[PDB]
């Protein structure tokens, strides 16, 4: 029995978290109150996974729930699955970091990173073989990048075998929802870089992307990209919940997706998306999932993929579909665009399947990119980061809490260094 | 810069001797002969290394090649080369049991001295030849290891935690905090040593009963002035001289470590590759703008994939002069190992880097200003 | 008497288990609980064939398997199935987690804490059986626990036992497609294995399977159980002759010597002659002859290795059914009067011969039409080097750059046993190259 420890730290993070115990709380049957109203026996028969068993013959998830504001707490706690959560696992603290990334790492979350630690440790010393962690936060604020890489650091010191996820906003490119948000980008990547298994790259201008052009949603919300963001994450550990043909863990992307220990950030996508009124005039089968799942536009990284090439690449089926037509598509993916699929990585693909789709679908499909054309978004923060580091715009708000110009520099060298070996191998006849 | 994969080979170990105890490794001069002893009939595996030594007959002197003959084949020669202000990362790779230790220091008492009493004794007998008025040195030292992926200090008492890697922006990686000190005297280092050896983490395993568990590194910075004010300007060298042992690869089914050995073996297996990885990547580089064409449009070395290649960034490679000591056994079970570390030795041996630095600014500011 | 135990190893192999023992079930008349109304119709005979299945005093009848993998679902998939009365309750599962395709997870680290019960059962069926022929073993090259589980045991069972057969079905890795990243350097490591201790390895690859069913059988989107079926048949046709009555019976000894030249070389290719579904069954004959010269066709192999660019070191076939000798030794005659076919100049008696009375059974719900007639064809060629060689450029490949390498070194493996593999490898191929040419 494998069981995932999952952590949410922000606005962003806790958002995204309430949003994903909805979704998998409805593929496993689980009532608001807690109460087990399915159908199926196999959605009881790893429900150890992501949920711990209650005296009353009710199911609490294995979530710890971290802030340095009760604002976003209270905004969880009344709320449709507010009551679901356990009150032991809300953690937090007043006189939040503020977009400041030092007072979320060195001042304020300092003082709260013990107890949310404390938390942690009983929640896994529960648990019968841990598979690994999994962290939701956004990068451009400063609770969320500060604490969570504190925590991330923490908890590679203390389990050091254990796998380490992360679902991650990144800031976009042209919208900006904040002054500093380059400052704690750069400082939570190169914290990132360094003491985790797997990062996957979300962008908000890529998900509003995906709701205007795809699903043609008129006036999207927080609560579109949430869902989106949702989908990916229950579709990513489908394999440790259910049967199927092929199995697959975390582990087994890892090693899979991994060549060298520090490229592992990857682009994620979800298919298929029909806008809510062509699914009648599509037909929905494995060929389409394919071409939905390998287009451009469907990524929710915002960089293009053709911009670069793939290292490589993963896709988790879920539905009743028969072996030959996947590894044929698959190998046709491979063979048209042989273009942006590396050289020296024979049969660069691949490929899980689990034969229980989601409840409204008859199939879907789930992606995950590890290219070379992620270092453009890097590079983009470097040169404003840049743009802010040479007059220190801001910098006297970051020095104030102990923090000093060399910090600042290990970090721009690190995500250097971290493009350049990107760059490495995005060329073409060596 | 070198690399000057001195391949040797010791006497006979109680485990070797257990089993059938024949020398698989011969020589004429520069030339490096080894039998495969599952396939006697084959040719043997031949190099042309310039300093291939073979020490298993001690009391022999027909083509013997004792400690002073390394030193002068690779001491006093990569020292007076290196001295024209380069950096010098002399480091032993090996297997467990394989003698990486009577390379690094030898028979103290004894005048058939490792690499370090030979190059100490030597230095510090140089400068004080070069002792005046007028000319004046200064010698500092450092100790530390790596445990898996922690820097510890070990000249330091008792720190339970970890030393913090930090980078300089011009003067590269480095560890905070770490214990430094200035020496005078040869003994000091000698001291300084025996204390260092026995600080660091040891445990016992079935090839070797006192295995190192730790990447342990010996920094030398050694600076040299002379003070003719009319016509010279003082600090007009110094040099780098970094002295590492590197605990061998854990071959896993020749030792059946468990537990915690064992995490300890797979990590130094790993940090032990992306060392060869970078000795593989660098020479190549070096190799291609030096003979090439002289373009110099990228290259990229993975430094950072480990601690013990990030701390080594300055002298690994880029501006520094190096030095490895191959310690093979004449054992058969090592055969296999003995060719990867020559195959590496292949990928290593030129290394080809630039240098020449160490000015006194504040001096030649006496001249300027006047 | 005569009997031999099945082990199974991976997801591949517990799937391929399932086929076979759905297979077994059907041809013995043993319903899913284990027993076997046939004893109180019939009350007589020997419908509990002991070559399988063990009889116990109640009239029940467990399979002579042992399942193992390091996945909990796939294992759980059989132990609340259709057949979850069927088998032993002690199933031998690691709870931990799987090898993550890790030659090194499977081997050194996760394959530990659990060889141990693995030999314990295998000794308890063991000392159970009485005139034990040898093993069965299934298990999949690539996939990270079927290669290092299947290596540990394999070691482990040639010291205890040694001198029992241990026949080896195997998937290799296919030519263009595949379902990992990591297959070569899995399959590579596996050489050592699959030489020194197993006595006569099968190959099968998905990639020949999927063309068979899409020509043949006429199925357009076959899956898994497809594949599955095909080699549980395989499996029936080789081990027919410990069971069922017939005119030249085969046992695996005598199967084994007319196969293996020399140590080294055991590595035939298997191929079933009358794959053809219910539509094309009428309008066929299905003759000896036509079967027999549908064994050699390049098309039907189930390996993606053409036969005539090499030379066929030896021939055995099984024949099932209505079958006289007669027409065996004419349609034997008629291939060896072919020119495309090419035999070494060593070896002029070529083939050997069995036929057993007990015609195919057919799985409801298949996709295999019911003959009279069938044969399968185990044949010792050089062609097989061929895909050796594909598979070592993949290697190679990877290994220049030290690709994935990391992952495997961290568990306690070594970098230079990479390179072990490897030259273990090339040595197989030279052997192989060595063999085939002709005398002077
Ligand atoms: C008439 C009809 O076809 O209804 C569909 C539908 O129209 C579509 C458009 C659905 C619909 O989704 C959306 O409209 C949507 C809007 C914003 C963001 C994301 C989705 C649907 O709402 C979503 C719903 O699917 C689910 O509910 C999944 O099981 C999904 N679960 C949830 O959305 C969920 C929400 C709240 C609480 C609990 C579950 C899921 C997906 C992956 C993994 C686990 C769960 C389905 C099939 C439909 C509707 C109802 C219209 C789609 O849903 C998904 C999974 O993306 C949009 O892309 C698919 C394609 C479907 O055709
Ligand atoms: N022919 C055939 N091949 C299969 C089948 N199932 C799996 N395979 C092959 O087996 C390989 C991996 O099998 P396994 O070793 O069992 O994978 P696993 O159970 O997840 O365990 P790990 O490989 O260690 O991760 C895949 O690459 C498939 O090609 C099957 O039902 N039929
Ligand atoms: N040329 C030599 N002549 C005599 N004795 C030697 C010679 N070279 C090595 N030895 C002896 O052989 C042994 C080699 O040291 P050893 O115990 O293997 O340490 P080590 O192998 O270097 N530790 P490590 O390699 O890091 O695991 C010592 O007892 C030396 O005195
Ligand atoms: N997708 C998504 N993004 C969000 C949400 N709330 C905030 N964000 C993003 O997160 C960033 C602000 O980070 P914030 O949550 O305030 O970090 P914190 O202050 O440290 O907790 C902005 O750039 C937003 O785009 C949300 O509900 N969904
Ligand atoms: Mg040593
Ligand atoms: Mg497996």
């Amino acid at each position: 029995m494998r069981e995932i420890v999952h952590i949410q730290a922000g606005q962003c993070g806790n958002q995204i978290g309430a949003k994903f115990w909805e979704v998998i709380s409805d593929e496993h049957g689980i009532d608001p109150t807690g109460s087990y109203h399915g159908d199926s026996d196999l959605q009881l028969e790893r429900i150890n996974v992501y949920y711990n068993e209650a005296t009353g013959n009710k199911y609490v998830p294995r979530a710890i729930l971290v802030d340095l504001e009760p604002g976003t707490m209270d905004s969880v706690r009344s709320g449709p699955f507010g009551q679901i959560f356990r009150p032991d696992n809300f953690v937090f603290g007043q006189s939040g970091a503020g977009n400041n990334w030092a007072k979320g790492h060195y001042t304020e979350g300092a003082e709260l990173v013990d107890s949310v630690l404390d938390v942690v440790r009983k929640e896994s010393e529960s648990c019968d073989c841990l598979q690994g962690f999994q962290l939701t936060h956004s990068l451009g604020g400063g609770t969320g990048s500060g604490m969570g890489t504190l925590l991330i650091s923490k908890i590679r010191e203390e389990y050091p075998d254990r796998i380490m996820n992360t679902f991650s906003v990144m800031p976009s490119p042209k919208v900006s929802d904040t002054v500093v948000e380059p400052y704690n980008a750069t400082l939570s990547v190169h914290q990132l870089v360094e003491n985790t298994d797997e990062t996957y790259c979300i962008d908000n201008e890529a998900l509003y992307d995906i709701c205007f052009r795809t699903l043609k949603l008129t006036t999207p919300t927080y609560g579109d990209l949430n869902h989106l963001v949702s989908a990916t994450m229950s579709g990513v550990t489908t394999c440790l919940r259910f049967p199927g043909q092929l199995n697959a863990d975390l582990r087994k992307l890892a090693v899979n997706m991994v060549p060298f220990p520090r490229l592992h950030f990857f682009m994620p996508g979800f298919a298929p998306l029909t806008s809510r009124g062509s699914q009648q005039y599509r037909a929905l089968t494995v060929p389409e999932l394919t071409q939905q799942m390998f287009d451009s536009k469907n990524m929710m990284a915002a960089c293009d993929p053709r911009h670069g090439r793939y290292l490589t690449v993963a896709a988790i089926f879920r539905g009743r579909m028969s072996m030959k037509e996947v590894d044929e598509q698959m190998l046709n993916v491979q063979n048209k665009n042989s273009s942006y699929f590396v050289e020296w990585i024979p049969n660069n693909v691949k490929t899980a399947v689990c034969d229980i789709p989601p409840r409204g679908l008859k199939m879907s499909a789930t992606f995950i990119g590890n290219s070379t054309a992620i270092q453009e978004l890097f590079k983009r923060i470097s040169e404003q980061f840049t743009a802010m580091f040479r007059r220190k715009a801001f910098l006297h708000w970051y020095t104030g809490e102990g923090m000093d110009e060399m910090e600042f520099t290990e970090a721009e060298s690190n995500m250097n260094d971290l493009v350049s070996e990107y760059q490495q191998y995005q060329d073409a006849t060596a | 810069a070198s690399v000057k994969v001195a391949v040797r080979v010791r006497p006979f170990n109680s485990r070797e001797m257990s089993r059938d105890s024949k020398c698989i490794i011969q020589m004429s001069g520069s030339t490096t002969t080894i039998v495969n002893p599952k396939q006697p009939k084959e040719t043997p595996k031949s190099f042309s290394f310039d300093y291939s030594y073979w020490s298993h007959t001690s009391p022999e002197d027909i083509n013997y090649a004792s400690q002073k003959q390394v030193y002068r084949d690779i001491g006093e020669e990569m020292l007076q080369h290196a001295f024209e202000g380069y950096n010098v990362c002399i480091f032993a790779y090996g297997q467990t049991g394989a003698g990486k230790s009577y390379t690094m220091m030898g028979k103290q008492e004894k005048d058939q001295q490792g690499i370090i009493p030979q190059l100490c004794e030597d230095l510090f007998s140089r400068i004080n030849d070069t002792t005046n008025d007028n000319m004046s040195y200064s010698v500092e030292v450092s100790y530390m290891e790596i445990y898996c992926e922690r820097v510890r200090d070990l000249l330091n008492p008792k720190n339970k935690g970890n030393l913090r890697v930090r980078e300089h922006p011009l003067l590269g990686p480095y560890v905070e905090d770490l214990s430094k000190l200035a020496v005078t005297s040869y003994n000091d280092i000698q001291d300084l040593m025996d204390s260092g050896n026995k600080a660091r983490t040891v445990a016992a395993t079935n090839m070797n009963e006192t295995s190192s568990r730790s990447h342990a590194v010996f920094n030398i910075i050694f600076t040299q002035k002379r003070h003719d004010a009319e016509t010279n300007i003082t600090t007009e060298k110094v040099s780098k001289i970094s002295l590492v042992d590197l605990a061998g690869s854990e071959r896993a089914d020749s030792t059946g470590a468990k537990g915690t050995r064992l995490k300890e073996g797979a990590n130094i297996n790993k940090s032990l590759t992306t060392l060869g990885k970078v000795i593989s990547a660098l020479a190549e580089m070096d190799s291609g703008p030096n003979k090439n064409k002289k373009k110099k449009k990228t290259d990229f070395i993975p430094y950072r994939d480990s601690v013990l290649t990030w701390l080594l960034r300055e002298n690994l490679g880029g501006n520094s002069r190096t030095a490895m000591v191959a310690a093979l056994s004449p054992a058969d079970i090592n055969y296999d190992e003995t060719l990867s570390t020559l195959r590496y030795a292949d990928r290593a041996k030129q290394i080809r880097c630039n240098a020449v630095i160490n000015e006194d600014p504040n001096n030649k500011l006496i001249r300027e200003l006047k | 008497m005569r009997e031999c135990i099945s082990i199974h190893v991976g997801q591949a192999g517990v799937q391929i288990g399932n086929a076979c023992w759905e297979l077994y079930c059907l041809e013995h008349g043993i319903q899913p609980d284990g027993q076997m109304p046939s004893d109180k119709t019939i009350g007589g005979g020997d419908d509990s064939f002991n070559t399988f299945f063990s009889e116990t005093g109640a009239g029940k009848h467990v399979p002579r398997a042992v399942f193992v993998d390091l996945e909990p679902t796939v294992i759980d998939e059989v132990r609340t199935g259709t057949y979850r009365q069927l088998f032993h309750p002690e199933q031998l599962i690691t709870g931990k987690e799987d090898a993550a395709n890790n030659y090194a997870r499977g081997h050194y680290t996760i394959g530990k804490e659990i060889i141990d019960l693995v030999l314990d059962r295998i000794r308890k069926l063991a000392d159970q059986c009485t005139g034990l022929q040898g093993f069965l073993v299934f298990h999949s090259f690539g996939g990270g626990t079927g290669s290092g589980f299947t290596s540990l045991l394999m070691e482990r069972l040639s010291v205890d036992y040694g001198k029992k057969s241990k026949l080896e079905f195997s998937i290799y890795p296919a030519p263009q497609v595949s379902t990992a990243v990591v297959e070569p350097y899995n399959s590579i490591l596996t050489t050592h294995t699959t030489l020194e201790h197993s006595d006569c390895a099968f190959m099968v690859d998905n990639e020949a399977i999927y063309d068979i069913c899409r020509r043949n059988l006429d199925i357009e989107r076959p899956t898994y159980t497809n594949l599955n079926r095909l080699i549980s048949q395989i499996v029936s046709s080789i081990t027919a002759s410990l069971r069922f009555d017939g005119a030249l019976n085969v046992d695996l000894t005598e199967f084994q010597t007319n196969l293996v030249p020399y140590p080294r070389i055991h590595f035939p290719l298997a191929t079933y002659a009358p794959v053809i579904s219910a539509e094309k069954a009428y309008h066929e004959q299905l003759s000896v002859a036509e079967i027999t010269n549908a064994c050699f066709e390049p098309a039907n192999q189930m390996v993606k290795c053409d036969p005539r660019h090499g030379k066929y070191m030896a021939c055995c076939l099984l024949y099932r059914g209505d079958v006289v000798p007669k027409d065996v030794n004419a349609a034997i005659a008629t291939i060896k009067t072919k020119r495309s076919i090419q035999f070494v100049d060593w070896c002029p008696t070529g083939f050997k011969v069995g036929i057993n009375y007990q015609p195919p059974t057919v799985v409801p719900g298949g996709d295999l039409a019911k003959v009279q007639r069938a044969v399968c064809m185990l044949s010792n060629t050089t062609a097989i080097a061929e895909a050796w060689a594909r598979l070592d450029h993949k290697f190679d490949l990877m290994y220049a750059k030290r690709a994935f390498v990391h992952w495997y070194v961290g568990e306690g493996m070594e970098e230079g046993e990479f390179s072990e593999a490897r030259e273990d490898m090339a040595a197989l191929e030279k052997d192989y190259e060595e063999v085939g040419v002709d005398s002077v």
